């Protein structure tokens, strides 16, 4: 059960000037209105897991 | 759980000493006779044994040896073939492993 | 715990309730010890006093 | 049998053609552990 | 007789590498210094001995994993996550800039709460306004 | 020695490596910081059987051998 | 028995023991390390373990047994062959009568019938 | 221990958890005269191994040897 | 419920868990930190729980709650005591329903009937 409930994702967020690509992407990038669905996990950022595919290059240790 | 964790069926006392962790004593153990005792009570054995233990003990042995095969029937080949024609029930008195 | 609990498990309940305190003083200690990290890195390759 | 006893239940033969959809499962050999740095 | 002069000589340095430890090192080190490597030399320095200090943090938040991994439940045989036996291995980043470009370690500051829960404030608005506040 | 029967188990040491024993001919050889291959590179599976201690074979060639 | 060309790789995967081992499809690589001209038909190469062994009879009919077929790319072959056959055989028999050995079983986990939770 | 069927994480004898450790002999005399290393010299096969050569003996002398 | 003045200890240690608490006996050596004078009988000091409890009445006969009773001799005996009710509450639970978790308890491995062995 603990390790169940720790594999639901964290969110992370997209914001991110450490990895080179996204430093020049996000300049480009157009911040659009994310509207409430009525949910509280909506995920308008990147997940804190190791396999997103936008998070592969945080190394998890 | 703890790797040097071990259940034990039998008492037994360890030592109340310092720098060391063993067993010093069983408790209620008692002492048998020396190996020099033994030896004697068992040469009293085996000497009545060679002197009035040996007649009929081909057949006996026939017996013995049939009677460690795996399966009874083969155990009854056994003993009409090499027995001479002894019974079952005859031959395991004869050893002893009839009730 | 029947209709919306798990299992019953044992575990020893630690009365010690730790919590770290959030001061501000401590980043100031902080602050002192970096900022005598990098004097000595200007002390010893930005020093052309001498 | 052959003058030996192997004590088992009434076997049920019906239990040949019992309907099992294979579900699918995937097992991922590298993947997330519980809790990261 | 022995030397009386040199008694407490280690205390003394002690206390006055305590009371001002940039001056004691400085002068200490005026005569190495006066033959300075190149930049790269002193460049490799810096760069070994920091990426020394950032595995050891690492190592240290790794012990505090571990522990947090004790009180839930696992014991630990040995230590470290160098696993002798059949498992994956994580070294750590290798401080070329082939890797520091590829990865980045994860900043805990980024994951963050949910901007949903600030959704809920709107039943506050709704309560103020059927109260007559 | 022959190349050992492909196996895809490995195990990373300083990124995935993703081996795929089927995209070379000869299995290169594992460096510390790459991968560690599975062991048993010329192994098969058998199944095997713990030997009863004698005293208790023992207690059992007596028992059937009552029985019979 | 495999019935098929391809099998998933996961359903000959071990659920609650180390994986230490892979049943992995013929490797193809292999054939074209033989130097000799040969016909293949790729209609027989997915099948597990003939491969190797249409291989082997081809390295045994261009060299023989003796100082000719002792080269790495033909004796790879027979003892990919000799392997893949005991390995599928013991894989196989493991499927037959440890089925809940592996993943995709659904007996490595039972889940429970409805009146074993009390509601 | 890992051919044995038993995996293992980390390594070392440090064990984190709660295991007892034991330390390398300190190095010094007080320590060098209470324990000594095991010599694997000393762990022998019984000689009651040797007994078994009567039989020998006794067939030699059946056979007329 | 423990209706005697001694126990096992190993009946109060896990076989399939880490044993990372006992349950010892009384602390007698607490007895005699009590600087004031006070009679006690040495046919209550072995029953569990009990001797503690008997220490905090004479530390707050002799001293009261407020200013004197918050000395390390008096508060360690409260503490004693209402942690050794509660551990024995709780062991006395885990006894009464989890017997299978202790040592020399049948049920913790257990051993089979000759039925079941197919002789
Ligand atoms: C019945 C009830 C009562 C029973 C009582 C029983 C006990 C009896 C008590 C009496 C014991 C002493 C006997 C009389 C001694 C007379 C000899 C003498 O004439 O003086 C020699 C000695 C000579 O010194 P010196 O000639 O001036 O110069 C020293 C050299 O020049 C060296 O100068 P240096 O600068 O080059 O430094 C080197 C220095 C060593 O320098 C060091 O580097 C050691 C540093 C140790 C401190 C650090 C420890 C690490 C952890 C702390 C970290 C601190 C960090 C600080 C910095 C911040 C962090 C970066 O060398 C020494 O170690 C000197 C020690 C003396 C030499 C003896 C040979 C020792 C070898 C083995 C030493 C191992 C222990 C070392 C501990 C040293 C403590 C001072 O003088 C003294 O020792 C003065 C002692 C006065 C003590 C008064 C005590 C009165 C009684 C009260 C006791 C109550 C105790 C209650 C206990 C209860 C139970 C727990
Ligand atoms: C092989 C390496 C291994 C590593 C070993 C590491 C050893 C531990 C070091 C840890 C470093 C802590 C960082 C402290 C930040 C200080 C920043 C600063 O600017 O210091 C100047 C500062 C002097 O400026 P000041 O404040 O104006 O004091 C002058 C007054 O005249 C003072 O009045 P005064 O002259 O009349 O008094 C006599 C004089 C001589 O007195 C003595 O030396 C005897 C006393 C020694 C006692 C043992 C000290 C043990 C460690 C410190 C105490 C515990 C932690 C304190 C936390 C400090 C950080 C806030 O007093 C002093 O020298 C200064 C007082 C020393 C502190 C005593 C009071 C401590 C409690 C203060 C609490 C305030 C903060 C609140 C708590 C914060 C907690 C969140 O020096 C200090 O106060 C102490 C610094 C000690 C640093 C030792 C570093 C040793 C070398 C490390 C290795 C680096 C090698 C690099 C080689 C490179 C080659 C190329
Ligand atoms: C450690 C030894 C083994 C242990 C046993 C020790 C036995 C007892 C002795 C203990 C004491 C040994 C003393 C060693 C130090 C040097 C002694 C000395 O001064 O001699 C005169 C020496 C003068 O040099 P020179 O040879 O006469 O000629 C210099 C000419 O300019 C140009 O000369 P050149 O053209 O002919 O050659 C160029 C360059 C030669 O090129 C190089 O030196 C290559 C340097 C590449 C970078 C290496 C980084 C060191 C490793 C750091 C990593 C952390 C440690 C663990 C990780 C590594 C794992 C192995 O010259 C040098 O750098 C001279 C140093 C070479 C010998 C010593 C090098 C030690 C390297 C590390 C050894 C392995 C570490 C094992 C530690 C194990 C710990 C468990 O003094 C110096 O000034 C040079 C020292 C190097 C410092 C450079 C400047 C650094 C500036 C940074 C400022 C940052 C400020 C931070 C302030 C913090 C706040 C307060
Ligand atoms: C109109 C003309 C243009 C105007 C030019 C104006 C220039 C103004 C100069 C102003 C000088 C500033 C004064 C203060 C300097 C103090 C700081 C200092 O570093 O002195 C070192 C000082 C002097 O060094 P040195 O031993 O005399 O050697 C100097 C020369 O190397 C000589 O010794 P060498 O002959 O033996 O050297 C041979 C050289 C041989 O090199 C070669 O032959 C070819 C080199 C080709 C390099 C290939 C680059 C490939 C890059 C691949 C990149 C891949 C990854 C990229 C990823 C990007 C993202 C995608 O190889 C080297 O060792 C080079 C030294 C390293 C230089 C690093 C920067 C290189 C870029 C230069 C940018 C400027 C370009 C101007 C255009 C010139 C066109 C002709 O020595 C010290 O150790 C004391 C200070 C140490 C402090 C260390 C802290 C360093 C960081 C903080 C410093 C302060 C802030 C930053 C300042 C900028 C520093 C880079």
């Amino acid at each position: 059960a603990t390790r169940w409930y720790g594999r639901q994702p964290g969110h992370l967020l997209r914001a991110d000037t450490y990895w080179i690509p996204n430093l020049v992407s996000q300049r480009f990038a157009k911040h659009q209105p994310a509207h409430w669905d009525g949910t509280q996990n909506m995920p308008i950022f990147r997940l804190a897991d190791p396999k997103h595919k936008d998070s592969y290059m945080v190394q998890f240790r | 759980m703890q790797n040097t964790t071990n259940i034990v069926h039998v008492p037994v006392h360890m030592g109340h000493t310092h720098y060391f962790d063993y067993i010093d004593s069983f408790p209620k153990l008692k002492e048998g006779p020396t190996l020099e005792e033994n030896h004697i009570t068992n040469q009293k054995i085996l000497r009545e044994q060679l002197i009035s233990g040996q007649q009929g003990l081909e057949q006996n042995l026939c017996l013995r040896n049939c009677f460690k095969l795996s399966q009874k029937r083969y155990i009854e080949f056994c003993l009409d073939r090499k027995c001479g024609g002894a019974d079952f029930q005859r031959a395991a008195t004869i050893l002893g492993y009839t009730k | 715990t029947y209709f919306y609990g798990g299992i019953l498990e044992f575990v020893y309940f630690d009365k010690s309730n730790p919590d770290m305190c959030i001061l501000v003083h401590t980043l100031w200690i902080h602050l002192l010890i970096l900022f005598l990290i990098f004097t000595g890195f200007v002390t010893i390759l930005f020093s052309f006093y001498g | 049998y052959e003058d030996f006893v192997f004590t088992t239940p009434y076997f049920q033969p019906e239990s040949t053609f019992k309907s099992v959809p294979k579900l699918f499962s995937d097992i991922l050999l590298g993947g997330v552990e519980w809790v990261y740095t | 007789f022995p030397d009386r002069g040199n008694k407490r000589r280690w205390f003394k340095n002690l206390f006055r590498l305590i009371k001002n430890p940039m001056g004691y090192i400085f002068w200490k080190t005026y005569k190495a210094r006066l033959a300075k490597p190149s930049l790269i030399v002193t460049s490799m320095f810096i760069g070994f001995t920091l990426g020394f200090i950032k595995l050891k943090a690492q190592s240290i938040a790794y012990s505090k994993k571990q522990y947090a991994t004790l009180r839930a439940g696992k014991n630990i045989e040995g230590s470290g996550q160098v696993h002798f036996g059949y498992h994956d291995q994580k070294w750590g980043m290798p401080a070329i800039p082939m890797f520091q470009l590829m990865y980045y370690e994860l900043p805990g500051n980024s994951i963050v709460v949910n901007p949903c829960r600030n959704q809920n404030y709107r039943l506050y608005f709704e309560m103020r306004k059927k109260l007559g506040i | 020695a022959p190349n050992p029967y492909p196996n895809g188990i490995h195990f990373d040491r300083v990124f995935p490596t993703h081996y795929d024993p089927l995209a070379e001919t000869n299995r290169t050889k594992a460096n510390l910081q790459l991968i560690k291959y599975a062991p048993g590179n010329y192994s098969t599976l058998v199944v095997t059987s713990e030997k009863l201690p004698r005293p208790c074979i023992r207690t059992i060639q007596n028992y059937r051998r009552c029985q019979m | 028995t495999i019935f098929a060309e391809t099998w998933e790789a996961s359903e000959y995967q071990y659920r609650n023991k180390a994986n230490l081992k892979t049943l992995p499809v013929n490797h193809l690589g292999k054939l074209a390390e033989l130097k000799f001209d040969f016909v293949e038909y790729k209609a027989h190469q997915l099948i597990a373990c003939h491969l190797y062994e249409r291989m082997t009879i081809h390295c045994m009919n261009q060299y023989g047994l003796f100082k000719d077929f002792y080269r790495p790319e033909c004796l790879d072959a027979q003892y990919y062959f000799k392997t893949c056959v005991e390995l599928n055989a013991a894989y196989g028999i493991q499927k037959k009568f440890f089925p809940e050995h592996f993943v995709g079983s659904p007996y490595a986990r039972p889940v429970p019938q409805f009146q074993q939770l009390g509601l």
